[PDB]
């Protein structure tokens, strides 16, 4: 139903030497 | 006490910090390493730089005020320290279902774009790993911004928490309750991560001249950055952009004073109006903690990202590897098979706690993974071929009786192979819980170890399950069915 | 800003000093003298001093430095437990009435060491430091927290940084407490503690004995509501060296125990000059270490102690009673109490056990209902003193007649009672069940409950016993006699 | 028994006006 739905604490990728 | 002296300890940090992994039997040596440098130097540093004389409760109502001037909702709930989740809003009417009780404009927001436009501008537009990662761009941001006393988005700041669960701030010991599960190596790569990223942008803002204005370059701990990232990680939200056509990070005020229960999302971003909205979960009476739930997220992720552990998580799954071997006779044509389904050969499935235990590609492939040649020729040659591809990943349309208790013996082992990996028992488990008292930390970790393996054991029950039914319906030469 | 709180000192201190106001003018009162301290506190910069580290990165000082002065450090950690806060864990078998932690008098805070501080010549020269021994320990506690090199800042810093006593309660959570009996004693130390802060605010600013104090170059509001919050959840009565006085104490080490209910457990050894705690109970290794604080109320418990304790055994109500002078028998009951060894007008207690009411209330309830007849038989005779001897005890009683008035009486008077609360029992178990609340909220409305309770089972238990004795009265039973 | 039981967080009184 929602375009954009907010998830919160989303995990992300904190590994810098990966990117 | 001497600038030269944390400079040649953040250098050594940086260096550890950056070497190869250690190869996983050396993990947890590596990481009692790497906690050893980082409490050294954290104890000859005087914590968070910036701390404010009044309490958490104290700045509540210049937050709201400063909501409501810039549009938000501000009526209606109230903050109240829970015992079990921390701070949370409270409502002061009833609310219902499907009300929308919550909304807060872009302008109140931190942004990867404020980021940008705010004093980290310059050293954001050089340096590598800023513009690559807006998680710690963000993390920077709100440094910057704590640190200066006017900053537009200090009543925000003066209301977040001072310190999280996340597993950052763990005891060694506390840690050490994970040994052998799944859930560890994270913790490990999220210890080195962050000690690595302190180091670096230490030595980045002592000398790089897009710095020299940052408030940072008087002051910035360990403490500081252990803060940051907890903060973001354990309250970041992906919004659209203001047009609409990319994505970003944000933290969003008063909203994220919301904690978690079981549900679905029911918060989402009006791109016309330019706010995000947050319809309630279910109603609230007046008196009532307000809830919202978060995402389907597992318990390792809640507590390594999120820092608590959810009881009755009804997304909580583990991890299980799985791939054909090129050893296998048949891998050409289970490979093949695998690709038209859209399966990869090798990869990481889940284990689910709640009904179904695996999911469709899961199932998928577990059935080519056991299925004979003659099987494989009929999922890839003749007229219905693409048909039997497109119902491999549901449970009502075996491929063959036989086919099916191949696949729940193997799950059965396997899950309880998987098992006896770990350090302790479920029934061990159980009994520290119950005969020890610990702290809120150590009861994470316990729980999140003794997660792993309920639902590993689930798996092991459902597989023996399912294995007798469809024995039973071999032995019972029942009909097969046909989609 | 210097002139401007000393200006709003001298008001505080003049409004806290007025009279009480008349009991149905407090809660105004109390609202009008926290409107005052809030705007003092908003204009302070909270704790005077405040330290780098957290809480347990001090605890390994602490334990060094009390192994260095003779005391017991191996057996236990100190644990953040969610229930209790920090606290003491096995980490060996401890069983019971076993001599498991020792603090030698050289390690701990009191009256004595507060004379012969920087404090002393304040000391001997302030009338309030004079009198009130818990009082001096605050600022003895307060002048060492701000001196650096303090021989006890390895105590100080492992100090609790805020408290749950009243004191630090929000506005509404007190209201709760509204036509309870707890609560005036709530606005007592509300009133009593802002008075104080003013009064010494001005004498430290005054006196030329107060040079010397670092309090004369910051001493807040947040740093008074602190020290005797510490004293008051903390402090012990210990003798003196000499063995021929009492002292008032903090105990370090010893005082990071926490309380479950027994029987007390320590006690001063003064021929070792050292305070001895035997353990409790039986604690295994990963166990909490508890002992017992000793015999309070709830009320006790949360207004000085700052928590609420389920299942507290030594629960009790007040109950103010007195004969009254209209009353014709008025000098006769008058005597009789004051041979018995009793006041004629009292405030007495009334427990949540089988009997509700000690000795001394029974035998005031029993002069209380006597006809002139039997005054007489305990004023008159070779047999009175006999007859006051046994009026304590509930086995012999002066007349059946006696019984069942006294019964009636106490079964109205609770009744009474608990007509004047603002809420039924059912309605205060259904706020704790249906709104979510903060730890202090909770502790506000359970006190007001166990309140009702306690009345609730005196009602019912003199409902029992005027039953019993009437009917000894009718079946016209002998009386016992003591012989 | 115990010669010198100690109490944790005896009570106190405060009122300085009083006393
Ligand atoms: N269901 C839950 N149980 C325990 N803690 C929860 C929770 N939901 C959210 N939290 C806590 O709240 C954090 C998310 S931000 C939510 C507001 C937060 N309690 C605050 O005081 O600012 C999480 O990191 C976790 O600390
Ligand atoms: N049974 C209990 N339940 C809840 N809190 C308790 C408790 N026993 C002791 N406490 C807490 O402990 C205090 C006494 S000093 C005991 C150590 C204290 N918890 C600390 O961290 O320093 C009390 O004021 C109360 O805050």
């Amino acid at each position: 139903t929602l375009k954009y739905p907010i998830e919160m604490g989303i995990v992300t990728n904190w590994d810098d030497m990966e990117k | 006490v001497s600038p030269k002296e944390i400079l040649n300890l953040t250098s050594e940090l940086l260096q550890k910090c950056s070497s190869p992994a250690p190869g996983p039997g050396k993990e947890w040596e590596e990481y009692v390493q790497i906690r050893t440098l980082v409490e050294k130097i954290r104890k000859k540093q005087k914590g968070l730089s910036v701390t404010f004389d009044g309490k958490r409760e104290d700045y509540f109502p210049d937050l709201m005020k400063w909501a409501s001037e810039n549009g938000a909702s501000v009526e209606g709930f109230e903050m109240v320290n829970f015992k079990e989740e921390g701070f949370g809003l409270r409502a002061t009417r009833d609310i219902k279902a499907e009300e929308l009780f919550l909304w807060v404009p872009r302008k109140l927001l931190m942004t990867v774009e404020s980021a940008k436009n705010s004093v980290l501008g310059p050293l954001y537009s050089q340096d590598r790993i800023l513009q690559a990662m807006g998680n710690i761009a963000l993390a920077f941001h709100l440094l910057c911004e704590r640190a200066s006393p006017n900053s537009f988005w200090q009543p925000y700041i003066q209301t977040l928490p001072s310190e999280y669960d996340t597993p950052l701030y763990f005891e060694e010991d506390e840690v050490r309750y994970l040994q052998s599960t799944q859930a560890i190596h994270d913790v490990f790569s999220q210890y080195k991560n962050t000690a690595r990223q302190y180091a670096y942008f230490y030595k980045v803002i002592q000398t790089h001249p897009h710095a020299n204005k940052l408030p940072l370059k008087d002051s910035f701990t360990y403490e500081d950055y252990r803060w940051a990232v907890s903060s973001v990680m354990t309250r970041q939200n992906q919004i659209p952009t203001e047009d609409g056509s990319r994505v970003t990070l944000a933290l969003i005020p008063l909203w994220d004073m919301c904690n978690h229960t079981n549900g679905l999302i029911t918060t989402g971003y009006n791109l016309e109006d330019d706010r995000c909205e947050c319809v309630a979960l279910q109603d609230f009476r007046a008196g009532e903690q307000i809830y919202i739930f978060y995402g389907t997220r597992s318990n390792a992720e809640f507590v390594i990202h999120s820092g608590f552990f959810f009881d009755n998580n009804s997304h909580d799954r583990v991890k299980i590897k799985l791939g054909v071997s090129k050893s296998d006779r048949l891998y050409a044509m289970k490979a093949e098979v695998l690709a038209r389904a859209g399966i990869p050969t090798s990869s990481v499935f889940a284990l689910h706690f709640t009904e179904p235990p695996i999911s469709a590609q899961l199932l998928a492939f577990l059935r080519v993974f056991c299925m004979t040649e003659e099987e494989l020729k009929e999922h890839l040659l003749g007229d219905s071929a693409i048909d039997r591809i497109f119902t491999l990943g549901n449970s009502e349309f075996p491929v063959s009786w036989d086919n099916e208790v191949k696949l729940w013996t193997f799950l059965e082992d396997r899950a309880s192979l998987l098992l006896k990996t770990y350090k302790t028992t479920i029934e061990e488990d159980k009994s520290v819980l119950k005969n020890h008292d610990l702290s809120v930390r150590a009861k994470m970790a316990i729980k999140l170890r003794l997660g792993e393996k309920e639902i590993l054991e689930k798996a092991v029950k459902s597989a023996a399950v399912n294995r007798e039914y469809y024995r039973q319906q071999m032995e019972e030469k029942a009909p097969l069915p046909k989609y």
